[PDB]
């Protein structure tokens, strides 16, 4: 029934600087002063936790840096100074009556630049026995997230035989990790010998390469 | 109190003004009360749920003004506070929003009657007035839902009982409202109770005698269309009263 | 505080009953809320049951009022969200909530799909032969499983620091795949064993792969 729009949808902040999200609704008070709007944070991982209840009361154990405020139709959450652990989506929620409803969310992205730690993993005999080959390459604890890996097997750049996934910002050091993984027939895996993973990333001087031959 | 008019404590001599010390000597108005017996006041439990400690509340009878002292008014401590066991408010609605305070003055006296200080008639099992009847509500609650101060003189105003089949409606408060609760608004929504008025008296003329048929509990707005006040219907708590009330 | 059992894969039009067992508080004193999420997008609120002292009436959301019902049982101290005619758009992780909002559970992803279950095969990502005394990386490749999710612990949750479990990815076929990865001190290899405990409740697979050099 009541529709909340929160602003902004993403919101980047430098830890120690203050942030401020604002939920704009259309309803909401009771007869004891309380506005029936809550703030949650879903931390990377899952399971939302209640931050502010009833507009301006800080839930228990919720740190002192968070603050409920608003009146009428315009409510806003406030962190005096961000911390690595505060990365997540924030959701505001309306529960005055009737059907309840959430906002779309706000994604608080938070740090200095830091290069990937690259590693490469050959397929296992177990997976070869299966009859398919997954070689994987992991870039570890880097910031920013913009990253390219290129796959070389022997003397051929690889195209379209590989999928990557990336983590959400880390709660502790605010860095991402990525894993790209190249799949090939067992045939292609033993027609060739040198397998490599070439990563360019702003924090790297020159691209870095990680390889292996079959038999190490 | 929205709409209404200022009264002296005499028009409403059963009203009790409940203050909470924040410590330091700092006191603030918390809730209204109605004096049902010379040693017993009745209110809503939500008024005190967060700070149940009795040695911490103050009740004034005969008080018409908030931070100036009326002439004739008496001050009491709280010998006991009793909140309703099955008090719930996981939602807009309160449930079983009913509290009793045992008062006694610094001189050990309970309440002496006068023109300022009167008890209020409890209802009886089956004496709830007709829907559409006009009862009065009173207190120091705010005069606009978006307001900062509390009015410094007591107010009063008249609302008309609304059938429970009527405010159980979608446009109203649907399932939020139970039959242990009693809706009541102006018919053009020009006047209501507001924050601050909690725990105060819904009074009706019944067979002459003035009577306490409801307690200010909750509502969505302060005087919005289709969003009435809501009251603890005192007839459904007469045993609970009785049971706890004697002592 | 709130363990969510029940759930999994179901075909469209079919049904399912999510339960939720509670502890540490008085179950009878509280409403019980339920909120969905659905992968990638935010939260939809779905319904509640009232305290019982308040009438134990139920409110629902626009999406679900027809199909879903949501029950309670003060006796066994559980809440139950029975979902009946199930739409594919109902796919989400569904949290028990307690109160309006107090204490969410961990939720349970329901995925409504024609496709059949496929329990995974779990492969190691053995460490390379690099450098004392920096950090080495090992891992587990969980491949060709459906539907979501899989759960991965390293040495039965004795090892959390520097674990990364990447978003599952839907392979070109129709099966999901993912990998979990640890960083450990090089010094530690050969002396310290490393097992990944892999969990796919939809296929009642529990697989524990030792990942050795």
């Amino acid at each position: 029934e009541i529709v909340l729009t929160q602003s902004p949808l993403s919101l980047p902040v430098t830890p120690g600087e203050p942030a401020s999200i604002s939920c704009r609704s259309s309803q909401l008070m009771n007869r004891n002063g309380n506005n029936f709007l809550d703030w949650y944070l879903q931390k990377p991982g899952q399971s939302p936790q209640l931050l502010i209840y009833l507009g301006s009361n800080r839930a228990p154990g919720v740190p002192d840096r968070f603050s409920g405020s608003g009146s009428g139709t315009d409510f806003t959450l406030k962190i005096s100074r961000v911390e690595a652990e505060d990365v997540g989506v924030y959701y505001c929620m309306a529960r005055v009556e009737a059907p309840y409803s959430f906002g779309q969310g706000t994604k608080l992205e938070i740090r200095t630049v830091v290069a990937p730690s690259v590693f490469i993993f050959p397929p296992s005999d177990e997976q070869l026995k299966s009859g398919t080959a997954s070689v994987v390459c992991l870039l570890n604890n880097f910031y920013p997230r913009e990253a390219k890996v290129q796959w070389k097997v022997d003397n051929a750049l690889q195209s379209g035989n590989s999928q990557e996934s990336v983590t959400e910002q880390d709660s502790k050091d605010s860095t991402y990790s990525l894993s790209s993984t190249l799949t090939l027939s067992k045939a292609d895996y033993e027609k060739h010998k040198v397998y490599a993973c070439e990563v360019t990333h702003q924090g790297l001087s020159s691209p870095v390469t990680k390889s292996f031959n079959r038999g190490e | 109190i929205i709409g209404g008019e200022f009264t002296t404590i005499e028009n409403q001599p059963w009203f009790a003004a409940i203050y909470r010390r924040h410590r330091g000597g700092s006191v603030t108005y918390v809730c209204g009360g109605s004096l049902i017996s010379p040693c017993w006041v009745i209110s809503a439990t939500h008024c005190f749920i967060d700070y149940p400690k009795k040695e911490d509340y103050i009740v004034y009878l005969g008080r018409s003004r908030l931070n100036s002292n009326t002439q004739g008014e008496m001050k009491f401590e709280v010998e006991n506070l009793i909140l309703h066991k099955d008090y719930s408010a996981d939602t807009l609605a309160h449930h079983n929003d009913i509290a009793l305070l045992k008062i006694r003055s610094k001189e050990g006296r309970c309440a002496q009657p006068s023109r300022t200080i009167q008890t209020i008639a409890l209802p009886s099992m089956y004496n709830d007035p007709q829907f559409g009847t006009s009862c009065e509500i009173t207190g120091f609650g705010k005069e606009q839902s978006t307001d900062y101060l509390y009015p410094e003189q007591l107010k009063m105003t008249v609302v008309k009982l609304i059938s429970h089949r009527e405010c159980q409606q979608p446009h109203y408060y649907g399932s939020e409202v139970t039959t242990k609760m009693l809706c009541a608004a102006d018919p053009q929504w020009k006047t209501d109770s507001c924050q601050g008025d909690s725990g105060g008296p819904l009074v009706c003329s019944l067979q002459g005698r003035m009577t306490l048929t409801g307690i200010v509990s909750w509502g969505r707005g302060c005087a919005l269309k289709d969003k009435p006040g809501v009251y603890t219907r005192v007839s459904h708590f007469l045993p609970w009263i009785r049971s706890h009330t004697k002592e | 505080q709130l363990t969510q059992s029940g759930g999994g894969l179901v075909k469209p039009g079919r049904s399912l009953r999510l339960s939720c067992t509670a502890s540490g508080f008085t179950f009878g004193d509280y409403a019980m809320s339920w909120v969905r999420q659905a992968p990638g997008k935010g939260l939809e609120w779905v319904g509640f049951v009232r305290s019982e002292s308040a009438g134990a009436t139920t409110e629902y959301a626009a999406s679900v009022k027809g199909r879903f019902t949501i029950s309670r049982d003060d006796s066994k101290s559980i809440a139950y969200l029975q979902m009946n005619a199930l739409k594919t758009e109902d796919t989400a992780v569904y949290y028990c909530i307690r109160g309006a909002n107090w204490n969410w559970g961990q939720g349970t992803l329901v995925t409504v799909s024609s496709a059949s279950t496929k329990g995974p095969s779990v492969f190691p990502l053995a460490p390379s032969s690099k450098t004392s005394g920096g950090t080495a990386a090992l891992g587990c490749l969980v491949k060709d499983y459906f539907p979501e999710p899989v759960t991965v612990s390293w040495n039965s949750g004795a090892l959390t620091s520097g674990v990364h479990t990447f978003p599952a990815v839907l392979q070109s076929s129709g099966l999901y795949s993912l990998s979990s990865v640890v960083t450990v001190p090089s010094s530690s290899l050969g002396t310290q064993t490393y097992i990944c405990n892999v969990n796919h409740k939809p296929s009642n697979t529990k697989v524990d792969k030792k990942v050795e050099p």
